[PDB]
């Protein structure tokens, strides 16, 4: 769980409190302040399957 | 080094949408956009004061940052934010100034100069010099050491700091101890563009099309391309300018433009240090605390300022 600290609505990238998330990771947009559930992608961590 | 991993993630998503239509992009359109940079960590300082600086014909907002644990008389940096002479303000660069103050051990005055196309060239240049003069003449009121006042800035703001140093040389003051130029746009002969202008023209946030768009907004005509208040590298006599520190980024179209200014300063007998940050792009200071490479690099730039004004 976390909350979207910032997300660019037009370009589809952002950060979740921090871990990166882009629009393809969402299951179209996130907005600042939302609470989400995601997997970590530590292949600078990144989010996956964001709810 | 390869691209910093966090920056890489941003760029990969940025470059999925096509480039803007620069022939019809308006400034009011571009400013209505959401900015590419998110708000980043604000380092703590002793005090931040915002006020209006009254100049003939216009008022400029100023933010003054006093860091913890420094005693008067203070060294100071007059700082001009970047943004292609069209965007940016005190808040977009507030986290940058806080790092420069806290780790540079200096009072920072961040100056809100007038923006194009509403105020075309040379409005920002006049603002940049007139604001330095306003502050330097009040050094005693601000408890500053008049022998340790620097100028600095990023991107278009580094342009303004470099040009301000030239105007101060011409006008016999005020005394500038140091110029801190962070990936600055100091110009070049348009017939011989430095390699990075074409090598890094696409893919790294600041693009060749964006650069031409900023210039069209800022300048009255392209005949001003070689005016030294726009391209200070072409100023005929750079001797006697303040010593400089120049930071460039490896993946910046302006990388070899900064290198060209260092070469020109060095050949005119001015002390200059230049450092290229091999893993970063243009504008990396605004990724502070978010990108580990950007964080390390901005802290190093701030320590260069500290050493210069010690």
């Amino acid at each position: 769980r976390g909350k979207v600290k910032w997300f660019h609505d037009y370009y589809g990238y952002g950060f979740i409190t921090d871990v990166f998330v882009n629009a393809d990771a969402i299951d179209k947009t996130l907005k600042e302040g939302q609470v989400v559930e995601f997997e970590i992608d530590s292949t600078a961590p990144q989010a996956a399957h964001v709810k | 080094m390869p691209l910093d991993p966090v920056i890489q993630q941003v760029l990969d998503q940025l470059n999925r949408m096509p480039a803007p239509d620069y022939k019809h992009l308006s400034a009011q359109q571009f400013r209505s956009q959401q900015s590419l940079f998110p708000p980043v960590k604000k380092e703590p300082v002793a005090e931040v004061r915002e006020f209006d600086m009254d100049l003939p014909g216009r008022t400029l907002k100023v933010r003054m940052y006093r860091p913890e644990g420094v005693e008067p008389p203070y060294p100071a940096l007059v700082y001009y934010h970047g943004g292609g002479w069209v965007v940016g303000d005190l808040e977009t660069h507030d986290p940058v100034c806080r790092v420069l103050a806290k780790d540079g051990r200096a009072v920072v005055f961040s100056v809100d100069y007038r923006l194009a196309p509403e105020h075309k060239f040379p409005a920002a240049v006049e603002d940049a010099y007139d604001a330095l003069q306003w502050i330097a003449e009040r050094a005693a009121d601000f408890h500053l050491d008049p022998a340790r006042i620097a100028v600095g800035g990023d991107s278009a703001g580094g342009n303004l700091a470099a040009v301000t140093s030239i105007l101060a040389k011409e006008r016999g003051g005020p005394a500038i101890a140091f110029q801190l130029l962070i990936y600055p746009s100091t110009g070049y002969d348009p017939a011989h563009p430095p390699a990075s202008i074409e090598e890094n023209a696409e893919g790294y946030l600041l693009t060749g099309g964006m650069m031409l768009w900023f210039r069209d907004q800022y300048l009255n005509s392209l005949e001003e391309l070689t005016h030294p208040w726009f391209s200070p590298v072409l100023y005929p006599d750079l001797s006697g300018l303040p010593p400089a520190y120049i930071a460039t980024a490896q993946y910046d179209p302006l990388r070899d433009v900064g290198k060209l200014y260092a070469e020109a300063l060095n050949k005119a007998g001015v002390k200059v240090e230049i450092e290229n940050f091999e893993d970063l792009i243009h504008g990396f200071a605004q990724f502070y605390s978010l990108s580990p490479g950007a964080t390390k690099a901005l802290v190093r730039i701030a320590e260069k300022l500290r050493d210069a004004l010690a």
